[PDB]
């Protein structure tokens, strides 16, 4: 059948959400559902501060690659387009994602960093990244590269618009079970285009509880 | 591979799906089912009443409900990564605290519990449970020798819940804080409510038979074994009950928790609780929330209500394991 672009490209998405602060819904009697989480940043950075636990996870999961399974996506995405060292991932993020991120983490490490703008140009930046105007350049560039997986590490409004075109093929979503105060947030999943299919274990890292579930792209 | 035909054969006893006991419809869990890692602690007492559903044993009870029932479970909860307060239905836990600091106090009387809005204890001490024990001289609410007695006074014959036992019958409760203090390797620090001596004394006999402690590296773990286990009603509340008195132990002895361990004797789960549990094990489990002690108590005798709370409990909508209307 007619492979989706994120299949064949492997196009993954990956955050971490907390509590917003809902004034006054905030005590009991209250309604919860995985809406719950969706705060995702608060003044151009993260609501909460850092969580190492959740660092360490959105590394683990971004460097990861499996270097035996590569011919077969290579054959996969050869064969999709009409075709015949160090296997790396690639990271895509706004603009605004990449600016609030340390200079001395920039770019993220042992990744093909990508980064979506308009207002900035090549020239803009001194580091070894890739920048793209349109999502429609992000799928060129990965019929042109070597990767394992593709994660949108993305930027609010990249989450919602990499979930609106259906280009998502899984979603890794951290539950920050604390609240904070927010002014973006991450889309609110449909039950029927998405389902959770793994819930980790818990664990608690800088004071709050939190953990790491699934979603995925319904049939 | 060749490992993979091996695992096959090995398994050449494994019959028919069809004598796997009672008439259970997948479609009743297919979220349940769909997920493919479990991973969440919940999923420990989840697991354990879809294995019992699946696999249990049809039994009749002292009640005549009906159960299905297995024998010899174990659940553990990391204390120090998170409260396992259950998620797939609410919990309120003031009732359990007070029931827990009654229980630390000696105490006896469930008109105590009574006069704080708390009816745990209320059908085991009315006038017709009493005589059906053949407790026919124990005044109403007079519970007897039970938890809270044993706790503080093993051995002591008791009279009636205004008595006075100071420094009567075995303190353990006190025992085991010094065991834990002062000989941490010790392999005898366990508390015991089951004083077979007084059983039928009690309204009626304990559940949580006795609890046993571990230290080390300045972490306290606790093994609390259970005989009778109630998975729909029980159990939600015995997990909160212990993991709680696990800190408060483990904070008067300086102390950090670590593992709260749960051993399941007869499990049983009944039957008109099943629609109740189906609905249930359909959830997903959200992260559990935190436990936050008073760190001022350093008595066990010490605490009260105020000194507990319990922050970030999201779950989902109440359910009543008994569904009518
Ligand atoms: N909790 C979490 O897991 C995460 C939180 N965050 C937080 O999110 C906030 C940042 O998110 P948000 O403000 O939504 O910003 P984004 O990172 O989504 O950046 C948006 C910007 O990226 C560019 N962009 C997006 N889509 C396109 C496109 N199709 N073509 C060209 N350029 C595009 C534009 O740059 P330009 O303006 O140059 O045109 C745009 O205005 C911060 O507070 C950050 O801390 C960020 C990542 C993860
Ligand atoms: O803390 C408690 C107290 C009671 N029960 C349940 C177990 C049984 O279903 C019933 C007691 O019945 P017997 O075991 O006494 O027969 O109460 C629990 O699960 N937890
Ligand atoms: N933390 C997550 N699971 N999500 C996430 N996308 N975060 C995240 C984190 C960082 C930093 F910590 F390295 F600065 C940078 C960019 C992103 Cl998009």
């Amino acid at each position: 059948m007619m492979e989706q672009v994120c299949d064949v490209f492997d196009i993954y998405a990956i955050c971490a959400c907390c509590k917003v602060e809902s004034k006054n819904e905030g005590k009991k009697n209250e309604v919860f559902n995985n809406y719950t989480f969706r705060g995702l940043g608060n003044k151009g950075v993260l609501p909460w501060k850092c969580n190492s636990l959740d660092m360490k996870y959105f590394c683990a999961v971004t460097t990861y690659v499996n270097e035996s399974k590569y011919e077969k996506l290579k054959y996969k995405r050869c064969k999709y387009l009409n075709k015949e060292k160090k296997l790396q991932n690639v990271v895509v993020m706004g603009r605004t994602s990449w600016e609030s991120i340390p200079k001395k983490f920039k770019p993220l490490s042992n990744r093909i960093n990508v980064i979506l703008s308009r207002t900035l140009k090549k020239e803009d930046f001194d580091e070894d990244v890739y920048i793209i105007n349109k999502v429609e350049d992000l799928i060129v560039l990965l019929g042109k590269l070597n990767y394992y997986k593709c994660f949108i590490i993305g930027g609010s409004v990249v989450y919602q618009e990499f979930l609106e075109k259906k280009l998502i093929k899984k979603i890794y979503f951290t539950r920050i079970n604390s609240t904070y105060e927010c002014d973006v947030f991450f889309p609110e999943i449909n039950e029927n285009e998405y389902q959770i299919i793994s819930v980790s274990d818990v664990y608690t890292s800088n004071n709050t509880t939190l953990d790491f579930i699934i979603y995925k792209k319904t049939n | 591979d060749e490992e993979e035909d091996d695992f096959v054969y090995f398994n050449f006893n494994k019959e028919k799906e069809e004598k796997n006991k009672n008439s259970i419809h997948p479609n009743d869990f297919q979220i349940y089912n769909s997920l493919k890692y479990k991973y969440h602690p919940e999923y420990q007492y989840l697991n354990i009443i879809y294995d019992i559903m699946m696999n249990g044993n049809k039994q009749s009870d002292r009640t005549g409900v009906g159960v299905l029932s297995k024998f010899g479970y174990i659940m553990k909860f990391d204390l120090s990564q998170y409260f396992p307060l259950l998620t797939t239905k609410k919990l309120f836990l003031r009732g359990i605290i007070e029931e827990l600091l009654w229980f630390i106090r000696g105490e006896t009387n469930g008109n105590t519990l009574l006069n704080k809005n708390v009816r745990i204890w209320e059908a085991n001490g009315t006038r017709e449970f009493l005589d059906n024990r053949k407790l026919f001289h124990r005044e109403v609410n007079d519970l007897g020798p039970i938890y809270g007695f044993q706790w503080r006074h093993f051995g002591a014959e008791y009279t009636n819940m205004y008595d006075n036992y100071e420094n009567k019958g075995v303190d353990q409760l006190k025992n085991i804080i010094n065991l834990i203090k002062n000989d941490p390797t010790s392999r005898r620090i366990l508390l015991c409510a089951w004083n077979v001596k007084d059983l039928d004394q009690m309204a009626l006999p304990p559940c949580h038979i006795l609890c046993q402690f571990y230290v080390f590296d300045g972490k306290l773990s606790c093994i609390m074994y259970q005989r009778s286990c109630d998975l729909g009603l029980g159990v939600p509340f015995n997990i909160a009950s212990y993991s709680i008195f696990t800190h408060m132990i483990a904070q008067v002895c300086n102390l950090q928790p670590a593992q709260f361990i749960h051993v399941l004797g007869n499990a049983h789960v009944y039957n008109n609780h099943i629609d109740s549990l189906k609905i249930q094990l359909n959830r997903i489990p959200y992260p559990f929330p935190t436990l936050k002690l008073n760190p001022d108590i350093k008595n066990i005798e010490d605490f009260t209500i105020s000194d507990f709370t319990i922050q970030n409990y999201v779950h989902h909508e109440k359910i009543s394991m008994d569904m009518a209307a």
